């Protein structure tokens, strides 16, 4: 029931009146606390400003052009050999494997796993990828 | 309504009997509701007839002829009600033409100390009741703290000048009996900071509102946190205001710390994000170089060389996608951080100019209570608040002294007679007084009863101005110690021409420091002739009493010259400065509810003193020493109407004692 925007906790009233010079001590430590928070903002601004200066140039010198490839249903020998290496490197990450081959959907990759499971020792290859 | 208005104008509930009435009509208040309603109508209608014409005595026969059935059937009841109202001063008080001339046989002898308003009102009553009354007055005039300066056409009040609302106010009746020129006080009151410039309306209103909120806060502090004793002493209004202000200053700093901490938290979240990006950029830079080398192994290549190009390509675009998301998050954080950097909470609770204008409002409260806020009881300082009259405040244009002078007509008043000693025993009283002009002339007044209306300041005096033999009991002297008696002074400035705003009755001067906030803080334009009154309140009151009039008037003219211009303010033709604390017949201005006191001390002040028996084993004596004055009336202290009411009370009490009820 205090007036709106007035602030009067029992806790604070006792803190400002427990001692003859309690109030000024309270407001003093709050002042110094604000000084050390502003000091700390200055350090992080200056630290962040140096980091931004390293990101000058973005990653634009390093972005490759994006090629779209018509997703083909048929597996050339070359595309099979890519997939086996992609399995060796990426494991069950069907998305990464699709991106490497370029013309094979995530489903076609997953289906490839079953059909050539036997002929390509795909189980051995997954075990091989797990050792590192 | 009419009979209902009569009750309201007599400060009575119209539909209920009071404790006083219960005491004189126990048969009625303990009896059926129907008779109580009949009683209440008789009382309200008798009050009404009196109020509708307070210039002539309302007699019992007159009252009865005006009552109509069924109410005029119980003539004993009507006569009882009329006698009760008359005896207690609710009808036929003040100055009225008497139908039945006063009987020559007087009964009992009363000495009244003091011929201020309380003493005079009691005296008029007691004489109306058939007693022999003499007033002893130390000054060379009546009125006491109603004190009007008169010189030429200049008229200005050095003491009381405001009649509060007329609704319920007994001064309403008096004003129909005396030619008082009452004039409304327009409460518009511009403030001028110490540089003579006006306070902008924006600021005048912000700070006044904050002033009102700080008061509510102290009351919350008092009633909800029970902050009423601190380090074994009663908390004062001023002290509670300090705590409230400290906490508002604390909250501003708490709010700043919370805000800059949100900026730190965000900055650090950004720092962590940038480090993530810088490392990712390097990882991307190195990965590109690898994709570049592998793709420069020119075809035709075996399928591992092809896989190297295509998987470096894949890894690089993924890292680029990861980097693009981190850079989207970076722009959102820099947004959040630019909004925070633009929403800073308030810098200060109050600027220096604010706190000065605030001090003016505190000085205004110190004026109304005639005392520094550090002396006011936090718990009780506004205890008479529920009794405020209704209507506009008014000034007495022809000088408030017209009231005590009018009341004094017909009374036996010994001016220039300072009471030195009050003797009261089971057989009667002796009042010993001296001539103030030559103190060697001693006077003895013997009487059945003494009504003491000495100001609370005089009762407080150590060593005493007035000795009571036997000494007042401790329950009364302790009350006298606890009660506050404050101080307030006025500077009357009489010019030959009006240079202020004539349509503005008040204007303020905002002092530069808290210490000086009460010093000449308020000016009044109230009179027909060009007169300004300037107030000295709070801590300034007592200090300015030890400064010469020429310096005080100089400070006044300096303030006014700053507000209105140096060429606009001529020298005053006449000036007067009050020094009420130094006045030995007052020793202050009026009472206040001090920290450590309360409303019950006003009841204690009002209680009469009863001496012990002369012969031991003799029956209980009657009371001999009575008290009135503004310090004796709980619900209307520190006013003229309170003093008048207190005299009416004591006269009923004394007459009941010595004439019978
Ligand atoms: C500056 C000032 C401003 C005020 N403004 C407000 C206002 O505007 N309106 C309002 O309603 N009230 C106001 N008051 C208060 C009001 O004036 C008083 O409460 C009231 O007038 C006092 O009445 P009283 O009869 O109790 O005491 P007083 O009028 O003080 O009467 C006591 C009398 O006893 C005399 N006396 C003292 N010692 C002795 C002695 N030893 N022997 C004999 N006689 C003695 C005194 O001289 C005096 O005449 C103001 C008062 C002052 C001083
Ligand atoms: O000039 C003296 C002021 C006397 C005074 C003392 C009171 F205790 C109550 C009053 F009504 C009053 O007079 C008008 C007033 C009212 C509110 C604030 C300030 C003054």
């Amino acid at each position: 029931k205090p007036p709106k925007g007035m602030f009067l906790s029992q806790e604070d009233v006792e803190a400002v009146s427990a001692n003859a010079t309690a109030a000024t001590t309270v407001l003093r430590q709050l002042d110094m606390e604000l000084v050390s928070v502003k000091r700390q903002i200055q350090n992080i601004k200056q630290t962040n400003s140096a980091l931004k200066e390293k990101l000058d140039g973005g990653i634009e010198p390093y972005r490759l052009p994006e090629v779209i490839q018509k997703c083909n249903a048929r597996w050339t020998t070359e595309e099979q050999l890519l997939a086996v290496q992609a399995i060796r490197k990426y494991g069950r990450d069907f998305q990464a494997i699709s991106d490497v081959i370029g013309n094979k959907s995530v489903v076609q990759v997953k289906n490839f796993f079953v059909n050539y499971r036997r002929r390509f020792n795909i189980d051995e290859v997954l075990q091989e990828w797990e050792a590192e | 309504s009419g009979v209902e208005g009569a009750a309201f104008q007599s400060r009575l509930p119209h539909d209920r009997m009071t404790s006083q009435e219960a005491a004189c009509f126990p048969d009625i208040i303990s009896g059926p509701q129907q008779t109580q309603k009949v009683f209440l109508f008789i009382r309200n209608r008798t009050l009404q007839l009196w109020l509708d014409n307070p210039k002539i005595q309302l007699t019992f026969e007159a009252t009865l002829q005006q009552l109509e059935a069924p109410y005029n059937s119980d003539t004993v009841l009507v006569h009882r009600v009329h006698s009760y109202l008359e005896r207690h001063g609710l009808i036929n008080f003040g100055i009225y033409k008497r139908i039945k001339p006063l009987p020559t046989k007087k009964t009992g002898k009363v000495i009244i100390i003091g011929s201020g308003v309380s003493g005079l009102a009691a005296a008029r009553q007691l004489q109306s009741f058939g007693m022999d009354v003499t007033l002893l007055e130390a000054r060379d005039r009546v009125g006491g703290r109603v004190a009007t300066f008169r010189k030429g056409n200049y008229v200005a009040d050095l003491g009381a000048m405001v009649v509060t609302g007329l609704g319920g106010n007994p001064m309403a009746v008096v004003s129909k009996q005396v030619n008082m020129e009452l004039a409304k006080i327009k409460q518009k009151c511009p403030l001028y900071e110490a540089n003579g410039q006006a306070v902008p309306k924006e600021k005048d209103e912000m700070v006044e509102q904050e002033f009102n909120r700080l008061l509510e806060a102290t009351s919350y502090l008092s009633h909800q946190l029970d902050f009423n004793v601190l380090n074994n002493k009663p908390v004062s209004l001023g002290q509670a205001l300090e705590v409230v202000i400290q906490l508002q200053e604390k909250h501003v700093k708490d709010e700043q710390i919370e805000h800059w901490k949100k900026i730190v938290k965000t900055q650090e979240e950004l720092k962590e994000l940038l480090n993530k990006m810088v490392n990712l950029k390097e990882k991307i830079k190195e990965l590109h170089q690898q994709y570049k080398e592998a793709s420069e192994v020119k075809p035709p290549r075996d399928i591992t060389a092809e896989f190297l190009v295509k998987s470096k390509h894949r890894d690089l675009t993924a890292l680029c996608k990861e980097y693009d998301e981190l850079a989207e998050t970076q722009g959102k954080l820099e947004e959040k951080l630019q909004e925070l950097e633009a929403n800073p909470p308030s810098d200060v609770y109050l600027s220096s100019r604010d706190r000065q204008i605030l001090d003016w409002h505190f000085a205004n409260l110190e004026f109304a209570n005639a005392t520094p806020l550090s002396t006011l009881s936090l718990k009780h300082w506004d205890q008479d608040d529920d009794f405020e009259f209704t209507g506009s405040h008014l000034t007495v244009r022809n000088g408030y002294s017209c009231v005590p002078v009018a009341l004094a007509e017909g009374l036996d008043i010994k001016l220039n007679t300072a009471v030195r000693q009050v003797r009261y025993t089971a057989s009667g009283c002796e009042v010993i007084a001296v001539n103030t002009r030559s103190t060697s002339q001693t006077f003895i007044y013997k009487c059945d009863a003494v009504l003491c209306t000495l100001p609370l300041g005089v009762l407080k005096q150590q060593p005493p101005a007035v000795q009571f033999v036997p000494p007042l009991p401790e329950w009364k002297t302790s009350a006298v110690q606890r009660m506050g008696f404050g101080n307030l002074n006025k500077v009357v400035l009489c010019f030959d021409r009006v240079f202020w705003d004539p349509s503005v009755n008040l204007f303020g001067h905002v002092g530069s420091t808290t210490a000086s906030r009460g010093e000449l803080f308020l000016f009044w334009n109230l009179y027909k002739a060009p007169i300004l009154l300037a107030l000295v309140a709070g801590e300034a009151a007592g200090i300015m009493e030890n400064i010469s009039d020429d310096v005080i008037v100089g400070r006044c003219l300096a303030i006014l010259k700053g507000i209105f211009g140096s060429s606009a303010v001529p020298q005053p033709k006449e000036t007067v400065v009050s020094r009420w604390r130094a006045d030995p017949w007052a020793r202050g201005s009026y009472s206040y509810v001090a920290a450590g006191s309360s409303g019950n001390d006003y009841d204690l002040m009002a209680q009469p003193i009863t001496p012990g028996p002369s012969i031991p084993g003799a029956p209980q004596p009657i009371p001999r020493l009575f008290f009135a004055g503004e310090h004796t009336i709980r619900n209307y202290p520190a006013t003229v109407h309170g003093a008048l009411l207190s005299g009416l009370r004591e006269a009923g009490r004394i007459a009941d004692q010595f004439l019978g009820a």
